[PDB]
DNA sequence: ATCAATATCCACCTGCAGATTCTACCAAAAGTGTATTTGGAAACTGCTCCATCAAAAGGCATGTTCAGCGGAATTCCGCTGAACATGCCTTTTGATGGAGCAGTTTCCAAATACACTTTTGGTAGAATCTGCAGGTGGATATTGAT
DNA sequence: ATCAATATCCACCTGCAGATTCTACCAAAAGTGTATTTGGAAACTGCTCCATCAAAAGGCATGTTCAGCGGAATTCCGCTGAACATGCCTTTTGATGGAGCAGTTTCCAAATACACTTTTGGTAGAATCTGCAGGTGGATATTGAT
């Protein structure tokens, strides 16, 4: 599955950027379950707002308004 | 042959990583993720590329400060490992479970 | 015909605020300074971050200031990392930062 | 097309602040994104402080409590500074 | 003087769900606050979609996204459907 | 002359939900579907929040819905809850809970 | 006359009960002074948008709509004040 | 003869008590002079409604209710059943309250 | 303490992905004088409600003794995770067309808005009506000693 | 398990603080009327978004070995809960003085909207221009064995 396509080692590096030491193996499947939610909140809000300007492409704004309206304010991408 | 402790490649790590700022999850792998879910809510979209860079960009700023908060739990406890338990604690606390 | 920012000494657009705060639909009216100050307070703050992202360009032997620069310059100063406490700058990565139980054992 | 941005202006006051330093595409977009967001946030609270004493017009008054509101401290106090030296400034320039 | 308030029309909808039930002011109180705050949020939400749009006008549509952005699952369900209805019985009527 | 709101078939009041709408400066315009839709959202609301509410009184043994009520109510519903995460109910007071590991005893 | 060390009104009594609807079992002797630190801050930011929403208005009296939304503004809504 | 409650027994019967009830539990008069006092630090010659002054102390006790709920969830994650300074500061880092 | 395998640094070099500059071009805006309309400050004032003080009384805070048992230091060891070498699968990079669908422009019918102007559904204060707070007594549930 | 010191649940009972009806004004809705106009609906263009193909190489996956972390168990000092005795200070009830807020009226500094004129800001081509990411050489530091 895609889920799985977010790799151990890749979490790892995530993990380390965030200054982590030592990983449990239980660690993995449970970083992926919360990507998985916090994927489905933001992209969720952001098709909404594509879907109400009745449109086929999920823009970069409709992202960033998302983002904002869950209070994960992102800057670098317009508005 | 030569070997490293335990633990010293896992702190080289952590100095490397901090010092860069490039995504650490491979984009194509990403990118398949972001359309299956968001195939869930509305079939035959498309996405601007700059859409999902903004949506990979903010999943990974959003893991890579739950994993502080998660280091700092296992610290709480005695511990230098992070669990499953330390991610929920964290998130707990943060209103996002409850 | 002069500029009303120049009238402002401002090099922010004093014009363009005063229409963005009408279209906003923030109140049925704006003053007439209320472009001037807020112009003049967005220009202060861009001007505090652009000092301290050029220092850390500097100290980095760059002239060129990038994301990460900006990164650096809000979360190492307390109060633009309180402003922006809720912000995710872009290729901004994170301020080394290892907790001291996990250094070594010297 | 047309899109508007405060690009040439973050630009110009770079300039003042570090004449020979300069500055990347996506660094100018996360300033862009930071006058943006600090132009809602201010103009939203001033707002709000009009309608809670019903009135109907934001002016150089709400815009700095807003600032007081939303700034912290010394932040608050340059801006505050800044914004009565520039409406002093504009109000005597015949 | 005079202030406004939802609390004739919590009350009758007290009496539909609940005939023989009763509300302190009290609770009145946290029941008027629980209706401005919520008529906020959805018109703010449909504020800044209609921005984003550059649309000049809020119809039931900007309150019907509004609607799904705000609440979680089943209440939106079920909010939209009561919206959607009061709408066509509104515009079959006259 | 009938009432906007008989119209819609609603409790909750259309024309002031109108004006309301018009006077906090959301848009330059309103259109007419706007306040019945926003007025029949916020009756389904409350009408939601009194059910539990008012079922949390007879739980009690009472007959007049008081704040802990409405707590109960909103704290036990995981969607009002989640709505109302951010919101504190003034004298509502909390949900009994206490955490296992704090009990007495063994088994 | 002058208040000053109002702070022990919260007493070490008090802190125990707000701990018990809380759902806490045991205390340790610190976290009295610890609570009272974190009260101090607590009111001392909420205080301050109040009273800056009063001076706006032009007032010297501190009303419970300035608390309401000095509260809000904090994303501390509260509901039964008029708001 | 002398009967005595184990402790903990009447902590566990305190929690039960205090989560049944809705009334404020710092007492009124000290904790108006406290909101006194701090708002005097900022303006002086203020008035308050006496809405106001409550208005404060319900938002304040959710505060710290809330807050020791998280603190507790704390000191249970280090296999403690006590509340220590360290559980709280903990909880507000994480809270973003001064990460 | 003595090598030895690697990781880390610095000075130097330079092709190009991305930045600055000339340049022109055009519409989108922004600034000024002019006429109309009004939002809101000063000035007066009726009247709510906020600060103060006095007086009684018991609900609670304070301070102390006593000892249960929680927290934390120390020791031991099973086994989970780190490091690393081996094999190789998939992500990445880049040229290519084919097309879906945003973004522009023009047309025009359904649908707002402010002023009018008539009318009643709300609101504040007075009148009318009851849920339950709080006190008492007794049957049931819980604790903790032996 | 048996028995005593106590907390706790629970239904009947009843004066009262607070809730649920009755009046009469007045902001504040709602049918019409024009005049104005949003923005949906359609034909049309071309900016990017998707599917396809293809090698190089860089990761990712797997398996082996063992260092050292996590947690179980044992121990004891001392902190913190429970219980008690003493009396302070918060709470409850009002009465008084007036500070200040909120309603009403009056009137001018200031704002919205054209209508008209000018240029500044956006874009992009195509050309111009260059900071710095990699990649090399050799020197010194870091780590870990013995
Ligand atoms: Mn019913
Ligand atoms: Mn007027
Ligand atoms: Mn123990
Ligand atoms: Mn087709
Ligand atoms: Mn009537
Ligand atoms: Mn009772
Ligand atoms: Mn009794
Ligand atoms: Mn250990
Ligand atoms: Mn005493
Ligand atoms: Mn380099
Ligand atoms: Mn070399």
């Amino acid at each position: 599955d895609n889920i799985q396509g977010i790799t151990k080692p890749a979490i790892r590096r995530l993990a380390r950027r965030g200054g982590v030491k030592r990983i449990s193996g239980l660690i993995y499947e449970e970083t992926r379950g919360v990507l998985k939610v916090f994927l489905e909140n933001v992209i969720r809000d952001a098709v909404t707002y594509t879907e109400h300007a009745k449109r086929k492409t999920v823009t970069a704004m409709d992202v960033v308004y998302a983002l904002k309206r869950q209070g994960r304010t992102l800057y670098g991408f317009g508005g | 042959p030569h070997r490293y402790r335990p633990g010293t490649v896992a702190l080289r790590e952590i100095r490397r990583y901090q010092k860069s700022t490039e995504l650490l999850i491979r984009k194509l792998p990403f990118q398949r993720l972001v359309r299956e879910i968001a195939q869930d809510f509305k079939t035959d979209l498309r996405f601007q590329s700059s859409a999902v860079m903004a949506l990979q960009e903010a999943s990974e700023a959003y893991l890579v400060a739950l994993f502080e908060d998660t280091n700092l739990c296992a610290i709480h406890a005695k511990r230098v490992t992070i669990m499953p338990k330390d991610i929920q604690l964290a998130r707990r606390i943060r209103g996002e479970r409850a | 015909a002069k500029t009303r920012s120049s009238r402002a000494g401002l090099q922010f657009p004093v014009g363009r605020v005063h229409r963005l705060l009408r279209k906003g639909n923030y109140a049925e009216r704006v003053g007439a300074g209320a472009p001037v100050y807020l112009a003049a307070v967005l220009e202060y703050l861009t001007a505090e971050i652009l000092e301290l992202a050029g220092n850390a360009a500097r100290d980095n032997k760059k002239t060129r200031i990038i994301p990460r620069h900006l990164q650096l310059a809000v979360r190492n100063d307390e109060e633009l990392n309180k402003l922006l406490g809720r912000v995710t700058i872009a290729q901004g990565g994170v301020l080394p930062n290892i907790q001291s139980v996990l250094l070594p054992k010297k | 097309t047309r899109k508007e941005s405060y690009a040439i202006y973050v630009y110009k006051v770079l300039k003042q602040v570090h004449p020979d330093t300069g500055i990347s595409s996506k660094a100018m977009s996360i300033m862009n994104s930071f006058v943006n967001d600090v132009f809602e946030r201010i103009a939203g609270e001033a707002s709000r402080l009009a309608h809670y004493n019903k009135r109907s017009t934001i002016t150089s008054r709400e815009i700095q409590t807003a600032v007081r509101l939303l700034l912290p401290g010394e932040l608050a106090k340059h801006a505050v500074s800044e914004g009565t030296k520039a409406v002093t400034k504009y109000t005597s320039a015949k």
